């Protein structure tokens, strides 16, 4: 039951009780964007495509 | 003294983020107009509230906030609310029209043509920033933008702002207040794209917040309004170290240090105390012992789970209000000798205690009563990982039959990224599972 | 109308409790795998209890208190006795016992030595047993070389106590038994005893001077039935319950059976429960739990009861399911879900 | 500000879609002028949804009428709320249909398709943010069939991305104007089938049925069934007309009630139907399930519930809301498939619809509708098979191929509705 890093202040205190020892860069962000953008405008197209026949 | 950055994300972050800042306003003695009587340095100073305010040169005190949803109508209350005067428009951002509820539709197809404009907002406030610590981003975990866009935002700010720290407060899904299906597939693909890019998170489960509404303030149904008002009463509480003279977690980066030894488990659960109806006419002011001593009850955890059937990595107290040092080992040790807390072979069996003599602010007209001394426990517990078992769940029954995978491959996203994010969720289950199993 | 649904096909307990439910025409079964249930009867090992009390609504209840395992475990008991207070290392109806690790993988290996080596200094009895959670694989032996080279030979861990050379034996016949006992917990933690016990009986007299033939020194159900040639003969399927149990001792040691030996076994199922109470309690919880415990004890010469083991999972003597599962219905299931004692309760502090 | 814009074609979309904007009209405060004399805000938070805003603060409906003769729609210009509607959204013709998809589809109706689509893009180019579209048409006659089909197969052409919605009606051998009514539903569903997101499937056999038994009627009109459907339009619609954080717009709405693309067909309910009585909670539920409160004709207990969205309306405990929900669902489960969770979800709605203290809506995307295509399937067959009737079509352009197509694209419906049952 030990009582370290006791520190105050005029708003409050505190302290710490021990009781026993013991990414993707910017580029590839935009391709996976224009990627699924390009599987979107893909749909799209085959979707047109089949009304147009 | 250090900027932080707050940012809304969706109709939860920005609603919860609504009524933290409502908050942090009534306790630091910021009126609705931005004014600050007690604030003797006109215009500017370097003090503590400091790096939530930035100061004008009219004296008024400035949210360092970022909302920003794709729809208006949820950020429109902000713009013609009480505190409208608080922020200007750069802080708000609005699209035309929401994700719909579909993480691949906040993520890639609305979220490709809004995200530099979000970066360009939030280039704006870290200008302002002498010297920035990191940011605080409120969300929600089955809203298609609070967690579709997000996961994106994260990404980016990590590129922008790759030694800048990143705290999350999100909302777990819960059926009792949510109105989506879909849900678990937005939270397993939201958390497997942020995982890497979020530093310490705060999950709230809308359950928990649910039933403490009912049992504690006698609410038959709660409103959206009673949620956010308890729910910031909890973030105000995790929040105050940063806006208040002190020692204990002055910092952003002194949250990882402090509550995060291994990165993947970065989910601290949360438990705060007491809360208490303002109906009742009066109610018996509870000691030290008696509210420390709740903080080991699974009805107020923000996520409903048992901590003795799992395995503590770390442990902070915050107390506001009249509470003493002494009186707080009292507590600890008497409940030391009743409880089951079984720490990691390899961390510490310890505390780290803060206390802020203000007692804890409540709205006028809230929910809420006034008491004398209340404490917040921050807990990094392998428990919380059941949490993720059920969300892990549901995500199995309805992908194993590919029910509305449909709509996320329509937006353009691939459907392997589900295996993929749900693969990774099987990992976050069995770290947490390492650490606390024997 | 109630639901409810089953998880354990194994389960013979539960399986004439599912049967119960559904002769009163108001609890109705679902498939294993629809959460809108309010009765789970659950697996055995790895049950999800995370996934438990979160469908608004709806309350549930689970028959496997979470945490038992620490009670029910060989090595579990071990281990919790010698560190909970409540029982010290002290405790006087436990045998002396040690968890020994196979040397292939804390342990107390040199610790059982010295009690060892101290035993045979001093000409006591020291025949010891060892025996393992993952058996049916025991092995008796005087020598400590014999058992500590029999639980390396395995893969798992392993447990050695005292293997008590003075037994109780019943007449006619010169033979050993122990009892069960079957203890019922509801959700508010009440320790109901189910009055009828049984005593697994050996059919062969005991023989202190060969522990190589295990045939009447071991009591389990399974051996007596097998490897036995006198199984059936005194009584019937090895089975003696405490009508005829409390006559016999009666007549020749004049006493009864709840003086002499009933009034330990009370004693000890309240204080292994009230230990572990705060660590498996469901008070404040958002499930609530139940289990059924099978306690295994052994009576000596001078009419001192022990404790063996104990059952998470036990199964019941053919002649006790009708009246304990009903028992199970109205204390434990119905006491939550109301419809439109043969237990003996045993107060205690919580 | 989302827009949504209706279209209603054909005699049964006109006068179904006429009652429509009756009935709502009222709710919202708007005279047949086009005024609004209302009392609560509420009716108008979400007005500009269906209405749109012209001088002197008039309300005009973002609907647009088409038909292929003039006989329905000159009514609906000398109707009660007639001199609302837009003059110029009123597009029709003179040849008729005769009751004939291959008509409103291939021959008349693409001769004024044209102009139909030019004003629906000029009821898109002044919204500040489209949704989608509202159909309301039949599906054994001519124009709504036949042509109303063909429109959706265009309009989605010009607005790929934006949610069809429609309130399509099932003909029924017991309700049939001609015996080729099977013929022209066949053809439409597999036109929903493929270019809509949201059908509401009305069968006219429960209307009926409907109408006979439970509303005591003895022989019913088109006009009675008429205000069924006027109710139950009036309903699922509530989500979208008033304040309201549940299936608030038309994606939303479909993002939860749509795991399949292809099983987008919904089966409508309400309630309540010694008149004066005060109807409970418990009453409004009981019912609101009960398969006699069903436009589908179909058994729900012969399939399963995939996903379910109930709306209540007016002054409640919506507390006692959530019970009682809470209750059909733990008594019933054998009839929701388990691998959807939560799959009920529960809305209030402050503003009841008229005259009633409180009512409830069900909107159900229920396995059990196969029993419906069973039936047109069943109807459809038992003339194919000896091409009876076929010479009214392949007179019209149409060869004997293009129908044993649809005959095989809704079996393939069926299968596909039978495969998750289990
Ligand atoms: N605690 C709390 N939870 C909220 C609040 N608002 C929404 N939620 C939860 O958020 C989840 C859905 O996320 P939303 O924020 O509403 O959706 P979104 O972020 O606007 O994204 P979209 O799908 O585009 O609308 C639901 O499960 C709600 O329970 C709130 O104000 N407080
Ligand atoms: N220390 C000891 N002294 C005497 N007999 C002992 C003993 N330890 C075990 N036994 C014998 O072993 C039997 C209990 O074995 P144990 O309970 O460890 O195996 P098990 O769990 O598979 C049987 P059960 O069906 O009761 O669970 C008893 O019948 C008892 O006679
Ligand atoms: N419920 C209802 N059904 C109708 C109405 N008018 C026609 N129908 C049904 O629609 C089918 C005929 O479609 P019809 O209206 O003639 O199509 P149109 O040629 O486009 O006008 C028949 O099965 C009728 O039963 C109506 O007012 N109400
Ligand atoms: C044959 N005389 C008609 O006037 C006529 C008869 C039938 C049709 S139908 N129902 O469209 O096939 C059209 C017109
Ligand atoms: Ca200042
Ligand atoms: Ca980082
Ligand atoms: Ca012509
Ligand atoms: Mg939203
Ligand atoms: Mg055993
Ligand atoms: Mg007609």
């Amino acid at each position: 039951m030990e009582v370290i890093e006791l520190n105050k202040c005029t708003s409050g205190q505190s302290f710490e009780v021990i009781l026993k020892p013991p990414d993707p860069s910017l580029e590839e962000i935009q391709k996976k964007l224009e990627a699924a953008e390009e599987r979107r405008k893909y749909q799209e197209a085959e979707l047109l495509k089949h009304l147009a026949e | 003294m250090r900027e932080c950055i707050s940012i809304h994300v969706g109709q939860a972050g920005v609603q919860i983020g609504n009524a933290c800042w409502e908050l942090y306003c009534l306790e630091h003695g910021i009126q609705p107009d931005g004014q600050m009587p007690s604030d003797k340095t006109i215009g500017g100073g370097d003090d503590s509230f400091n790096t939530f305010f930035s100061e004008t040169g009219a004296g008024k005190h400035v949210p360092r906030a970022v909302f920003v949803d794709l729809e208006p109508t949820v950020i429109d209350e902000v713009r013609t609310g009480t505190y409208r005067q608080l922020f200007h428009p750069e802080q708000l951002i609005t699209g035309k029209e929401d994700a719909a509820n579909n993480y691949a539709r906040g993520h890639y197809t609305i979220g490709k043509e809004i995200i530099d404009l979000v970066l360009d907002r939030i280039r704006k406030l870290a200008d302002q920033c002498t010297g920035l610590q990191g940011f605080l981003v409120f969300h929600s975990f089955g809203g298609g933008t609070g967690s579709g866009f997000t996961s994106l935002l994260m990404e980016r700010l990590s590129v922008d702002y790759g030694k800048k720290s990143k705290l999350e407060f999100s909302i777990y899904p819960a059926p009792q207040v949510s109105t989506a299906v879909v849900e678990p597939y937005n939270s397993i693909l939201t958390t497997h794209t942020t995982l890497e890019h979020s530093d310490c998170a705060f999950m709230v489960d809308n359950e928990a917040i649910y039933d403490i509404c009912r049992r504690n303030l006698d609410i038959e149904r709660p409103t959206y309004t009673n949620l956010n008002r308890l729910i910031s009463q909890i973030v105000s509480s995790i929040t105050a170290s940063l806006r208040f003279d002190g020692a204990l977690n002055v910092d952003l980066t002194e949250f990882q240090t402090n509550l995060v030894p291994y990165p993947r488990i970065h989910f601290p659960l949360a438990t705060y105390a007491p809360v208490i109806s303002a109906e009742k006419a009066y109610h018996e002011q509870l000691s030290v012992a008696e509210i420390t001593n709740a903080c080991f009850e699974p009805a107020n955890q923000m996520v409903k789970c048992d901590p003795r059937h799992g395995k503590y990595m770390a442990c902070c107290l915050l107390y506001r209000g009249d509470v003493v040092p002494k009186d707080v080992n009292a507590a600890i040790a008497t409940i030391k000798t009743k409880r089951s807390i079984q720490f990691v072979d390899w961390c510490p069996t310890g505390f780290k205690v803060g206390i802020n003599y203000q007692p804890p602010t409540v709205v006028p007209g809230g929910d809420l009563a006034k008491v004398q001394r209340a404490v917040c426990m921050l807990s990094n517990t392998t428990a919380i990982a059941e949490a993720w078992a059920r969300l892990d769940h549901k995500f199995d029954l309805m992908y194993a039959k590919r029910a509305f995978v449909h709509w996320y491959v329509g937006e353009g996203m691939e459907e392997g990224e589900f295996s993929e994010a749900r693969e990774d969720m099987a990992a976050l289950e069995k770290d947490y599972e390492e650490v606390g199993v024997d | 109308m109630y639901t409810f649904v089953v998880r354990d096909e194994n389960s013979s307990v539960y399986a004439e409790v599912s049967r119960l439910l559904l002769a009163t025409g108001q609890w109705k079964r679902l498939r294993k795998d629809n959460p809108r249930f309010n009765l789970m009867l659950g697996e055995r090992n790895r049950l999800p209890f995370g996934r438990l009390g979160h469908e608004p609504g709806l309350v549930q209840l689970v028959n496997y208190y979470r945490g038992a395992d620490k009670l029910c475990r060989k090595a579990s008991l071990v281990k919790l006795i010698k560190t909970s207070p409540e029982l010290s290392e002290s405790c006087t109806w436990f045998p002396e016992s040690y968890v020994i690790y196979p040397t292939n993988l804390t342990d107390e290996r040199e610790v059982f030595l010295a009690a060892y080596n101290r035993r045979r200094e001093g000409r006591e009895g020291n025949v010891w047993i060892a025996k393992s959670s993952a058996g049916a694989g025991i092995l008796i032996s005087s020598e400590a070389s014999e058992l500590l080279d029999f639980i390396d030979e395995q893969g798992q861990v392993h447990v050695i106590q005292k293997y008590l050379e003075k037994p109780l034996l019943l007449e006619p016949g010169h033979r050993k038994f122990d009892i069960r006992s079957w203890v019922l917990v509801d959700h508010l933690y009440n320790i109901y005893l189910y009055r009828e016990g049984v005593l697994r009986t050996s059919s062969e007299p005991y023989n202190s001077a060969n522990f190589q033939d295990k045939t009447c020194h071991l009591t389990n159900h399974c051996i007596q039935k097998e490897y036995s040639k006198n199984y059936g003969r005194y009584e019937e399927g090895n089975e003696m319950f405490f009508e005829e149990f409390n006559q016999y001792l009666m007549d020749a040691l004049n006493t009864t059976l709840e003086n002499s030996i009933l009034l330990q076994i009370k004693h000890i199922i309240r204080s292994c429960l009230m230990c572990i109470e705060p660590a498996i309690s469901t008070k404040h919880l958002h499930y609530q739990s139940f289990q059924l415990f099978g306690f295994d004890f052994m009576v000596d010469e001078e009419l001192k009861v022990w404790l063996i083991e104990v059952n998470g999972a036990p199964a019941c003597a053919q002649k006790l399911y009708a009246e304990l599962c009903q028992g199970i219905v109205d204390v434990a299931i119905s006491s939550v879900f109301p419809l439109a004692s043969i237990f003996i309760k045993l107060h205690h502090h919580h | 500000m989302r827009e949504i814009v209706h279209i209603q074609a054909g005699q049964c979309g006109n006068q179904i879609g006429a009652k429509f904007w009756e009935v709502i009209s009222d709710e919202h405060g708007i005279d047949p002028t086009g005024s609004y004399h209302g009392d609560s805000d509420l009716q108008l938070e979400r007005i500009n949804v269906y209405y749109n805003e012209a001088t002197g603060n008039k309300y005009v409906p973002r609907a647009i009428l088409v038909d292929l003769e003039p006989g329905t729609m000159d009514s609906v210009r000398s109707g009660p709320f007639g001199q609302i509607f837009r003059p110029d959204n009123f597009v029709f013709g003179q040849s008729g249909a005769g009751n004939n998809w291959a008509k409103g589809h291939y021959t008349e109706g693409a001769e004024l398709v044209d102009s139909v689509l030019d004003v629906v893009r000029k009821e898109s180019e002044s919204c500040d943010c489209l949704q989608g579209f509202q159909l309301t048409h039949s599906l054994g006659g001519g124009t709504g069939s036949g042509m109303g089909t063909l429109l959706i197969s265009k309009i989605r052409e010009e607005y790929p991305d934006r949610i069809m919605n429609t309130f399509s009606v099932m003909p029924s051998p017991k309700v049939s104007d001609t015996v080729v009514e099977p013929y022209n539903a066949t053809l439409s569903v597999h036109q929903l089938v493929e270019n809509t997101d949201e059908t509401y499937c009305i069968d006219n056999e429960a209307l009926y049925d409907i109408c006979f038994r439970t509303l005591k009627l003895t022989t019913p009109t088109y006009g009675d069934l008429n205000h069924l459907v006027s109710a139950t339009m009036s309903g699922v619609t509530t989500c979208l007309r008033f304040p309201g954080q549940l299936n608030a717009d038309l994606r939303k709405l479909a993002v939860n009630m749509v795991p399949f693309p292809r099983l987008h067909f919904f089966m409508p309910g309400f309630a309540p139907l010694q008149q004066y009585r005060a109807l409970t909670v418990p009453e409004l539920t009981q019912q609101m399930f009960d398969s006699k409160n069903m436009m589908a004709a179909c058994d729900p207990r012969h399939g399963r519930y995939l996903t379910v969205a109930a709306i209540f309306r007016g002054r409640m405990s919506m507390k006692e809301v959530d019970e009682q929900m809470l209750n059909v669902q733990n008594k019933n489960s054998s009839y929701f498939v388990e691998w959807i969770p939560n799959n009920v979800k529960t809305a209030v709605c402050d503003i009841p619809p008229r005259g009633l203290k409180m009512s409830a809506t069900f909107i159900g995307n229920s396995t059990a509708i196969q029993e419906l295509f069973k039936r047109i399937s069943e109807q459809f067959t038992a003339m194919f098979r000896r091409k009876a009737f076929l010479h009214w079509y392949t007179g019209e352009g149409m060869d004997e191929m293009e129908f044993t197509e649809a005959e095989s694209n809704m079996n393939d419906l069926v299968s596909e509705y039978q495969q998750y049952q289990d």
